[PDB]
């Protein structure tokens, strides 16, 4: 049987790379060719194209946030699961101000108005969600590894759920 | 629907079958809020359009000016091609 | 005890390889369905092929003599030039 | 796939079980242990199966009356003597095996052999004792006085084994209980309690030679043998339903579904033990450290998710083995409205053994099977049950090392082969009590033993 | 002025400024320098010994 | 009363999105094949033929005209 | 070999509160013992089906709640 | 189904901050109904044996038959304008990032619409109709005996018209069914807002959004009535009023304006099959724009430079299709195609970290 031979090859290979250091954790020296490219292309490209374009986009983004009176981390959409899991655990004082800022922004945007300049002198790029995003990613990675390492077989279209993995009832067209 | 925390209901009264979608868009308001309004029958219904008119168009145009350079470059391409086509036709056919 | 934690941390290092293997085993279990899919296709597409390919595809069991007594093209019943 | 040997040096460090056959044919088995307490008993090959339809229930009646006095002693004297030794006489009777053992201190090992021999060989089956026990047995026989687990256990045998004596219940029908007399019991003792069918098991601070010398002295006058049992065909497994639909007993419904299993000595028995461990057990009121929603057991995990409530208030697998047949299945206790999801999920789980069983689930199950088995051998009575049951079932006691050696060979592929041969597209029996509107017909449930996918 | 770095990300693609990604962490993550102010949350706390004082 | 207490959900909270992964794989494969066909036919193929003609200039590998295969 | 214990391990303390090995009676047959051998009124064998958890069954009690609902609130179409 | 209507129209909640660009979908649904209704009525009088003489008969002899003829032709132009604007809208706000199921349901309706509109154009039975289908059908001449089965003859005839008419009659009805899957996913997967995040400002649809949607659809009607009665924009080529001549080709062979983008792609690429494949690429490639991203962001509300270049690229390709096959146009068109590929790669590629 060829599947048995293939299974042994996979087992032996994976056993031979256990404990390997990830590529990013290796101390890597650039090749003599990438160093030349960085010496010539990268400086000129930054001065003439990348630097000005990205400053132009960044400064516009800061202005848009300041006009709405929101922070950058407010702009995250909770349809993303990491954001939703992080928002479950944020403390109440952070939550209250986040909601108020987001509500004011939508009112301003909907009515085509901008925040008064008196209230615009703040840094919008303060990363207040970072501790909770990292905790949420850790929780999700543990669940991924210890509980979702195989494609599981379940009885199909039973109890309001397709049986293909989703956990909410009536959350697909074929489960109406 | 919204997040599970947002749509988690406090009351035990069952969701009416005609309001299913309405309650899937529920939000859990932190810290409370005061909402106030007046019936349109006791308000000016067209002044806000006039009051907001100049700022609306100023911010619209300043945002759309970002596309000035791209549009000019495309337009410059449009002109070169049009006149490259004329010269080609004359060279190949005209005497 | 840190050594124990190292082992417990590391026992899921190879998640991507393990999840790939899981799906590879679902695909292995689906290979037998080819036994019915391919002949069903050729069964429906048989009329599309030319006669010499019909004969080869059936190992010579089918040939022009096996066309029905009343061929859908009546001018070609009994052969391309008719019965006689 | 083979992942190595799990046998350890500690598994080899256990005192040997010495088994000798006395001239009369009684086997004497002993294991020494560094304990201050011992267990000595007689595990006899007898039970309801070997009773005839008219006499069914005699064996159970005899077991209850055996300790109520002997020809030499009296009930008060016997009970007084055992108490003075600081011991307690126990006994049980099953479909195929019976036991009469005493838990005692070290000094009471040999005295207890005398008491147990006197009870077994010279029972004084006084009429007054019989009549009082008739009242107690009659009350026990009432279904209202039985648990629903006990009822289903008997009804599974009644439904599965309609053609043979394994279908008979141990307690017996009420008609027989009403008519049993001393003569019935005297005949059963003479025919069934013979030396060739008895094993004297002593576990504790015991010496094999001394136990053997006492056994030969006290069981000298036992009947050496009885005629060989009738030769019979393989018990026929009847795929049937026996459901007691009662909507006046509350919300919980009890269901048991059975497949044909394997005999004790089958090469596949250990595979069926492992499959029983993979099915496992779950209780909403004792979830354990891991919640159902995050369980490694696939049946448990999918069940806990159903309708955001869970479709299993309780379930357990069962693997019952007899000399020439066995039963393998699951038992469920669940809400009335959950029965269709529960039976469907536990049948989908058993069908999965034939198609998609992961190495991870097998290896977890091997460890929890070993933990259950080894922990059962902790006390002397646990060891004594193991020695006696095994010698009757196999003629020898399998060592912990041998059990692990054979279990090492079993893998996901072996489970798949055995399940494909025996459980896939197999016949099933369903039994039930309680509100069972949700339970479908047997044929509908029998179609869940195979999959359209794969 | 703002603390954000306009050129935090590189390579081909449409410009974007954000602070977070979905990528998985290694079981032995780099030890954060909390003494200087670096944030320690998630794997860099559990699977490291930064939390240990004397 | 008061704000609800913080509690993390019991995961996994992802999965069941295989149909989207199939669409991704199917679309990427088709466009990759299109890239090879377009690059080969539009650019590489004509240049190979021109190179073939150049080798013919040798005239030692001239193609027979009576071959009538 | 035979299995002498339920497939679901108890995981609880054998001794009751305040009662030691000395004063617990005989754990083999004492009524309050958590490891007493069940009495075979109807015969030996049913312990393979038996539920050893002392708490009575509460039909339909929820264990599949991931934190999406408060107690007493009825989900409607899963949401 | 009065409780389903009440849950999706009366007590359906939408954000207050949406623009008039969120009214486009409603306009598509209404004009789609009109196109189906006017089609059914037109078939009460139409002659399939000679589509050329049927149109004349409807315009001259039927009472108010000119209204049916021009509405059906002009409303098809409006269906594509509104649908394409809806596609541009979705691209600008990147609504496909999280509501991909909505995007997939929509693309199916786009694929169906392409087939519906093309066959309908053939039913006119003019010079362009005959020669347009003849050219397009030759693209599949590689597959043996496939052209004969589709056409029903060795050349396009009334036999082909009869079978294509059934597809034109039935396929639009299936399209309406897919509109229900589209609305189902919109109501379950909540709509996007002009702001990136999700905010608590929703209002019921019937009392507020429907009034605003009617204002938009009445404003578009004032424009459509002017075109309908006075033809202020040339949206139908005049060459389709010439009787078919199978031996003489018309001056130019082009489809309606809404197929010009794909027409130029074929006319530009040298190999016929490559042209077909690039047509396949453009519609399919935009289905996976966000699939390779790895950052927590929807790339929303930046300066949208790549978007603007892409929209102008569609417009310029449409312009090149109108022109004759001049060599210079071919060169520039090829640069545009290359440029479009680079823009799409910008969308797809995830970013590394400095
Ligand atoms: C770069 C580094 C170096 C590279 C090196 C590469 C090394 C590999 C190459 C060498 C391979 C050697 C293989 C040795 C084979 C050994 C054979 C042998 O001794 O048998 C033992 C061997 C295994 O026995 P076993 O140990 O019991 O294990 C059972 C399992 O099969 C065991 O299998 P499993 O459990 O592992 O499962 C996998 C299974 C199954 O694997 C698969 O099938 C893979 C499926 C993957 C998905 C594929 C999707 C479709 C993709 C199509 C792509 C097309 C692209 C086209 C491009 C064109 C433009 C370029 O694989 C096999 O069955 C093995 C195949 C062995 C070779 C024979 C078949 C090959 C294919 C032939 C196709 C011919 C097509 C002709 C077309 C003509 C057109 C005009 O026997 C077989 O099972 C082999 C036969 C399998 C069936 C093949 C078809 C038979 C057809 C019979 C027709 C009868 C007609 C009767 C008519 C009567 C009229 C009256
Ligand atoms: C020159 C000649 C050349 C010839 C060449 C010939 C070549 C032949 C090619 C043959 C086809 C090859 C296709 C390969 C695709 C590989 C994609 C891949 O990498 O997948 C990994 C990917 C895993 O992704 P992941 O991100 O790692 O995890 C996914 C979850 O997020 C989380 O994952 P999880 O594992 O945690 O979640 C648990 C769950 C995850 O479950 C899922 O992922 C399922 C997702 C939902 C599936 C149902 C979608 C709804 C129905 C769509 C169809 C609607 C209309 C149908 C009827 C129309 C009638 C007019 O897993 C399971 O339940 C495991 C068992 C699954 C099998 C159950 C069997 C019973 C159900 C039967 C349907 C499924 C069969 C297997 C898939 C078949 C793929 C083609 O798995 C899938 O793609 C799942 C299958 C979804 C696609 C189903 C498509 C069905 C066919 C539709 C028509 C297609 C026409 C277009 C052309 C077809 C030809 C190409
Ligand atoms: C270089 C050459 C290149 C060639 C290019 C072409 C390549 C060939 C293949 C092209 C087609 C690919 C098909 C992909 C299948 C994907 C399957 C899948 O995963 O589905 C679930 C998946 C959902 O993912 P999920 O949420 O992860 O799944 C988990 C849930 O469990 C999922 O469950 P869920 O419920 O959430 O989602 C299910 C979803 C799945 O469905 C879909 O999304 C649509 C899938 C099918 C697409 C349509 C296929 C059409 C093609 C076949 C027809 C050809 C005819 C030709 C004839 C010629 C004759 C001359 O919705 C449905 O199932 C809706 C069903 C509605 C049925 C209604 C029927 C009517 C009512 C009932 C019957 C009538 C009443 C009774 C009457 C009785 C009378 C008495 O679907 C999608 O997300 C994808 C949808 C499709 C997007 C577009 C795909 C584009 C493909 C790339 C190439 C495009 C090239 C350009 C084409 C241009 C055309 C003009
Ligand atoms: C590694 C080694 C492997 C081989 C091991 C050795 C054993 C197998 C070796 C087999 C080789 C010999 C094959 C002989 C083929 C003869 C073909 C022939 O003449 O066809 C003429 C036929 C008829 O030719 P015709 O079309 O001109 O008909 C003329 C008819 N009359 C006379 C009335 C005017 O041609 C065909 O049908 C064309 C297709 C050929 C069939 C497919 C290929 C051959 C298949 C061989 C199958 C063998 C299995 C046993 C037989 C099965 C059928 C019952
Ligand atoms: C050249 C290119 C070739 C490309 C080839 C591409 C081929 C693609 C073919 C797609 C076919 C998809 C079939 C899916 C079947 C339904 C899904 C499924 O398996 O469900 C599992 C699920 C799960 O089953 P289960 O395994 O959970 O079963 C549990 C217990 N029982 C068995 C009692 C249910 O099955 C069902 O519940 C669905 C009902 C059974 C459906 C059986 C198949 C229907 C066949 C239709 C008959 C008509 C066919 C005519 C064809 C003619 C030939 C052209
Ligand atoms: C030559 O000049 C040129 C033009 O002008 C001529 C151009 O227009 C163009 C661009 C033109 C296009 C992009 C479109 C061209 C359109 C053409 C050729 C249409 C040809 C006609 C058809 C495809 C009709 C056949 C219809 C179908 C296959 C259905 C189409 C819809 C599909 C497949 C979507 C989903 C499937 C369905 C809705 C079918 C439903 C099926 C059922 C209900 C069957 C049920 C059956 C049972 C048993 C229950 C170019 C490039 C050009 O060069
Ligand atoms: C889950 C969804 C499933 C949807 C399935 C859709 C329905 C599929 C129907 C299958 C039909 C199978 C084909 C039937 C062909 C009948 C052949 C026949 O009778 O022949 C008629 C007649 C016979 O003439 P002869 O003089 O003998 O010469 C012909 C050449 N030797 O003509 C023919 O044979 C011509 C046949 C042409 C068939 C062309 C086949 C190729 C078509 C490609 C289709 C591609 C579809 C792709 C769909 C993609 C969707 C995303
Ligand atoms: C989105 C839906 C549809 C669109 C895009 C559309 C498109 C068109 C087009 C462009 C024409 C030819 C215009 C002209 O003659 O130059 C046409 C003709 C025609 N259509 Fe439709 N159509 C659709 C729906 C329908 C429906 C549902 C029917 C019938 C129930 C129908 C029946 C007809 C008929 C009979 C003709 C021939 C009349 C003609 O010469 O215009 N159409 N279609
Ligand atoms: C017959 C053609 C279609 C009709 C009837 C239609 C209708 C609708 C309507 C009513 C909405 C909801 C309100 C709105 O946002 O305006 C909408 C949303 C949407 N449609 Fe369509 N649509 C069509 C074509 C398409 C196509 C071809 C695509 C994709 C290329 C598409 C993608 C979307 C998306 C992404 C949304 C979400 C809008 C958002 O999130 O704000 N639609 N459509």
């Amino acid at each position: 049987s060829f599947h048995r031979a293939f299974a042994r090859v996979v087992c032996n290979y994976n056993k031979s790379i256990e404990g390997s250091v990830p590529w990013y954790q290796v101390k890597r020296e650039k090749s003599p060719f990438q160093q030349v490219w960085d010496e010539v292309f990268t400086p000129i490209w930054f001065k003439l194209v990348k630097g000005p374009y990205e400053r132009w986009e960044y400064n516009a983004l800061v202005a848009r946030y300041r006009g709405m009176g929101i922070m950058a981390d407010d702009a995250m959409n909770d349809k993303d699961m990491i954001v939703e899991r992080a928002l479950d655990i944020i403390p109440e004082d952070i939550r209250i101000q986040r909601y108020r800022r987001m509500m004011r922004g939508a009112v301003l945007a909907g009515r085509k108005l901008h925040l008064p300049l008196e209230l615009q002198n703040y840094d919008p790029m303060v990363p207040y969600m970072a501790p909770y995003i990292e905790e949420a990613k850790f929780q999700m990675q543990e669940e991924q590894e210890l509980l979702a390492y195989h494609p599981w077989d379940r009885r199909l279209y039973t109890a309001g759920v397709s049986g293909f993995g989703e956990t909410s009832m009536h959350s697909t067209f074929l489960t109406m | 629907p919204n997040t599970k925390r947002d749509i988690r209901r406090l009351g035990s009264y069952p969701v009416p079958p005609e309001s299913k979608n309405f309650w899937r868009g529920r939000f859990q308001v932190p810290g409370g809020q005061i909402q106030q309004g007046v019936s349109p029958m006791q308000q000016k219904i067209f002044f806000q359009w006039w009051w907001n008119l100049p700022t609306r168009y100023f911010w619209r145009f300043t945002k759309w000016s970002d596309f000035l350079i791209p549009s000019l470059m495309w337009y410059t391409g449009f002109l070169m091609c049009k006149n490259d086509v004329e010269e080609g036709t004359r060279s190949r056919y005209w005497y | 005890t840190l050594a124990v934690y190292h082992r417990l941390w590391g026992m899921t290092e190879q998640f991507a390889a393990r999840k790939k293997w899981g799906w590879r085993q679902v695909y292995h279990r689906m290979l037998p369905f080819q036994i019915a899919l391919y002949p069903s296709l050729m069964w429906y597409l048989f009329g599309w092929f030319d006669d010499p390919y019909k004969e080869a595809m059936t190992l010579g069991i089918w040939n022009v003599s096996k066309r029905s007594l009343y061929f859908w093209d009546p001018l070609r019943s009994g052969g391309d030039k008719g019965w006689y | 796939y083979y992942w190595g040997s799990t046998v350890t040096t500690e598994m080899h460090n256990v005192s040997p079980t010495q088994v000798t056959r006395l001239p009369n044919g009684m086997r004497v088995a002993t294991q020494f242990s560094y304990t201050d307490s011992a267990t000595v008993g007689l595990w006899i090959d007898a039970g309801a199966r070997y009773e005839t339809k008219e006499s069914n229930g005699t064996a159970h009646f005899l077991e209850r009356v055996l300790y109520l006095g002997t020809k030499n002693r009296s009930r008060d004297q016997l009970e007084t003597e055992v108490e003075n030794l600081g011991a307690n006489l126990n006994s049980y009777t099953g479909r195929e095996q019976t036991a009469f053992y005493a838990k005692t201190t070290k000094d009471g090992i040999l005295p207890c052999i005398d008491i147990l021999a006197d009870c077994i060989l010279n029972p004084k089956l006084d009429g007054d004792e019989i009549e009082k026990e008739r009242v107690r047995i009659t009350q026990d026989l009432q279904a209202v006085n039985q648990s629903y687990e006990e009822l289903l256990y008997d009804k599974v045998h009644t439904a599965c084994y309609r053609d043979c004596s394994l279908g008979q219940t141990v307690i017996g029908p009420e008609e027989n209980v009403a008519t049993i007399k001393r003569d019935h019991m005297v005949n059963y003792l003479y025919n069934n309690f013979t030396a060739d069918r008895m094993v004297l098991v002593a576990v504790g601070p015991v010496d094999h030679a001394q136990i053997v010398k006492e056994a030969e002295k006290k069981f000298a006058n036992i009947r050496p043998t009885a005629g060989p049992r009738m030769l019979e065909e393989k018990p026929y497994f009847c795929a049937s339903e026996l459901v007691y639909r009662n909507d006046d007993m509350g919300p919980t419904a009890h269901i048991a579904i059975a497949y044909e299993g394997v005999p004790w000595r089958s090469p596949d028995y250990i595979t069926f033990m492992l499959m029983n461990a993979i099915i496992g057990s779950y209780d909403k009121k004792n979830e354990g450290l891991v919640p159902g929603l995050q369980s490694a057991n696939r049946i448990t995990q999918t069940g806990a998710t159903r309708m955001d409530v869970g479709c299993f208030d309780y379930y357990t697998g069962f693997n019952i083995a007899y000399k020439d047949t066995g039963l393998f299945g699951f038992y469920i206790a669940t809400d009335e409205v959950a029965v269709e999801h529960a039976v469907g999920d536990l049948m989908f789980g058993v069908t999965s053994f034939s198609y998609s069983l992961t190495e991870e689930e097998v290896m977890k199950a091997k460890r929890e099977l070993k933990t259950n088995f080894f922990s059962g051998l902790d006390n002397t009575t646990g060891v004594a049950e193991d020695i006696g049951r095994q010698i009757l079932a196999y003629g020898r006691r399998l060592s912990p090392a041998e059990f692990v050696e054979r279990l090492d060979q079993i893998d996901s592929q072996e489970v798949q082969r055995v399940a494909w041969n025996r459980l896939h597209d197999a016949e099933i029996t369903m039994t039930g009590v309680g509100p069972l509107h949700g339970l479908l017909q047997l044929w509908d449930l029998r179609r869940q033993t195979w999959w359209w996918r794969y | 002025k703002t603390r954000g770095d306009p050129h935090i990300m590189r390579g081909w693609g449409e410009y974007v400024y954000c602070h977070y990604e979905h990528l998985r962490e290694p079981v032995f993550p780099r030890k954060p320098d909390v003494a200087k102010g670096e944030l320690a949350a998630g794997a860099n706390v559990t699977r490291t010994d930064v939390w240990k004082r004397e | 009363i008061g704000p609800p207490l913080r509690t993390a959900q019991i995961g996994p909270t992802v999965g069941g999105n295989g149909g989207r992964t199939f669409v991704l794989y199917l679309t990427t494969t088709i466009n990759v094949l299109i890239a090879f066909q377009v690059s080969w036919a539009c650019y590489l193929q004509p240049r190979w033929r021109s190179f073939r003609s150049d080798m013919l200039e040798k005239f030692p590998s001239l193609q027979p005209d009576m071959d009538e295969k | 070999p035979p299995i002498q214990k339920p497939l679901l391990p108890s995981g609880r303390a054998v001794l009751k509160h305040g009662r030691s090995m000395l004063c617990s009676g005989n754990l083999s047959y004492d009524v309050n013992s958590t490891i007493k051998a069940p009495e075979c009124k109807r015969g030996m064998g049913f312990t393979q089906f038996k539920r050893f958890t002392p708490v009575p069954i509460e039909s339909g009690v929820s264990v599949g709640n991931r934190g999406w609902f408060f107690p007493g609130v009825i989900p409607y179409q899963g949401h | 189904f009065i409780l389903i209507i009440k849950d999706n129209i009366i007590l359906y909640n939408i954000n207050d901050s949406i623009n008039y660009l969120w009214n486009i979908g409603y306009i598509i649904m209404v004009v789609m109904i009109v196109q189906v209704i006017t089609g059914i009525i037109i078939n009460l009088y139409m002659n399939i044996n000679n589509g050329y003489k049927g149109i004349i008969y409807i315009i001259k002899e039927i009472y108010y038959g000119y209204i049916l003829r021009y509405i059906h032709n002009n409303n098809s132009t409006l269906i594509y304008v509104v649908v394409y604007l809806h596609i541009i809208r979705n691209l600008y706000y990147k609504t496909y990032y999280y509501n991909i199921l909505i995007w997939y349901s929509g693309m199916i309706m786009l694929y169906q619409l392409i087939i519906i509109g093309f066959i309908g154009y053939i039913l006119g039975w003019g010079q362009l109709s005959y020669w347009g289908i003849t050219v397009i059908i030759n693209l599949i001449s590689g597959i043996p005996y496939l052209i004969l089965l589709i056409s029903g003859n060795y050349y396009i005839t009334i036999v082909t018209i009869k079978r294509l008419y059934i597809v034109h009659f039935i396929l639009p009805i299936i399209l309406i069914y897919v509109e229900i899957i589209h609305v189902y996913y919109i109501h379950y997967l909540i709509n996007n807002n002009i702001v990136e995040y999700n905010v608590n400002n929703k209002i019921i649809f019937n009392n507020y959004i429907l009034v605003k949607d009617n204002n938009g659809i009445i404003f578009i009607l004032n424009i459509f009535i002017l075109e309908l009665n006075n033809n202020i924009f040339i949206i139908a080529d005049n060459d389709n009023l010439i009787e078919i001549n199978i031996l003489v080709t018309p001056i130019h062979i082009i489809p309606e304006w809404y197929y010009l983008y794909w027409y130029s792609i074929l006319k530009l690429l040298p190999n016929k099959y490559s042209g077909l494949y690039i047509v396949v690429n453009s519609i399919s490639i935009i289905n996976i724009l966000s699939e390779y991203k790895i950052v927590i962001s929807e790339y929303k509300n930046y300066k949208n430079i790549i978007w603007y270049n892409q929209i102008i690229q569609y417009i310029s390709m449409i312009y090149i299709g109108i022109q004759l096959p001049i060599i210079e146009y071919i060169n520039y068109g090829r640069y545009i195609i290359i440029f479009n590929i680079l823009l799409l790669i910008m969308y797809l590629y995830p970013k590394k970290k400095k």
